[PDB]
């Protein structure tokens, strides 16, 4: 998205560059939330067991669901 | 060297024709002996940009090994015996280096089945072979050099468990084992790793004061209380090794990251008070069958021996 960015800026008015290059700077600081997601897991340092690989689902909210009553 | 990928393509190489010759039981003593010894440093640096589920599959593997000994319960069947004891061991060794060999590594390229199965080996061979012959209370080079091998695995222990948090259900048997040898005679060096394992436990891990203090107190009876080789920790003056662990335990908790450094430090002194104050009391009263006042004595000989040295500080507190 910002290689496009980019380019259209590079094409082109001056509105639309910086509209452009702010929600370019919105995409960085959602790169900046996304850097502390696999720091995250390392200081849980979560204990893993056979049973991984067999629970492949990547619906994220069953997944949600599960968390809750395990919580629960 | 930022690779130096020149042996490390050859282990890459080891454990590629092994996990072809073995998945498609057991892979001998020798070629897992000098494995252990080449991971000893080589991979040190070099185990990063390998494969990470032939390292589930290899680690899978050593544990289904591990699990034959695993509480094995055990004149020419005792070489079987012996050699079966050396293989598992050397297992153990490399299972106890591969975990723990990069500086950062990467989640649940481990179970904790394996060091769980590494830690109840250690539980029972430890416990049925090494002290007996090394103290006659509890009852030729194999067992010098399983002893090496037992003090190196508790050492890369140690510092695996500093490296990463643990489940309690480990936590417990392994504070056991830690404080389990400082009641035999020539442990002196496996009192050393055992002080970096209560290091590692007691400063990772802020629950199990009460845990740590009410084992210690619980089996004080049984201390050699020989004229030979009780001060053994050089600082001449040589000192007893239980009045260190308890020096130990006394610097080892600050939880370094504001008033955290505070409340941190008094809590340090509420655990050093309550510690002191259990044991005096149990001390003070003479009960049946035996006392423990020439513990009170020697220990605090050995507190105000070690009074004013800067790598030794709070005897004064």
């Amino acid at each position: 998205k910002r290689e496009t960015s980019g380019e259209k800026s590079r094409q082109l008015i001056n509105h639309d560059t910086k509209e452009l290059e702010k929600m370019t700077n919105r995409q960085g600081m959602l790169l900046k939330k996304k850097e502390e997601c696999m720091k995250k897991i390392r200081e849980l340092g979560s204990l893993p067991q056979e049973a991984f690989e067999k629970y492949q689902t990547l619906s994220l909210k069953q997944l949600f669901r599960k968390l809750e009553q395990c919580n629960t | 060297m930022m690779d130096s990928s020149t042996f490390k393509r050859f282990t890459a190489s080891i454990e590629n024709i092994l996990d072809n010759l073995e998945d498609m039981l057991l892979l001998g003593k020798h070629q897992l002996n000098e494995l252990g010894s080449e991971s000893a440093k080589i991979k040190a640096m070099g185990i990063m940009d390998k494969l990470s589920t032939d390292k589930t599959v290899k680690v899978l593997n050593i544990l289904e090994k591990n699990i034959q000994d695993g509480s094995k319960l055990s004149e020419r069947l005792w070489r079987d015996l012996i050699m079966e004891r050396v293989t598992k061991s050397a297992d153990a060794c490399l299972t106890t280096i591969n975990i723990m060999t990069s500086p950062n590594m990467p989640k649940a390229v481990y179970i904790e089945d394996v060091i769980e199965r590494v830690i109840q080996y250690t539980k029972f061979h430890l416990q049925n072979t090494l002290y007996p012959q090394y103290d006659p209370v509890y009852r030729q080079r194999v067992i010098v050099m399983l002893y090496n091998k037992v003090c190196d695995i508790v050492s890369s222990l140690s510092e695996l468990l500093e490296i990463q948090l643990l489940t309690d259900t480990t936590i417990l048997q392994v504070s056991s084992m830690g404080i389990t040898p400082f009641f035999v005679e020539n442990v002196s060096e496996l009192q050393l790793c055992a002080i970096k394992l209560v290091t590692a436990v007691f400063s990772r891990y802020e629950k199990h004061r009460q845990l740590i203090l009410e084992e210690i107190f619980t089996s004080l009876a049984r201390l050699p209380t020989s004229k030979r080789s009780l001060r053994n920790f050089r600082l001449p003056m040589y000192i007893q090794m239980v009045t260190a662990l308890v020096l130990q335990l006394i610097q080892c908790v600050v939880h370094l990251p504001d008033v955290v450094i505070t409340n941190s430090y008094e809590t340090a002194m509420r655990t050093a008070q309550n510690f002191l104050s259990i044991f005096l009391k149990k001390c003070g009263s003479k009960q049946g069958e035996e006392d423990y006042r020439p513990l009170f004595e020697n220990f605090v000989q050995d507190l105000l021996s070690t009074v004013n040295k800067p790598e030794w500080p709070a005897a004064e507190l």
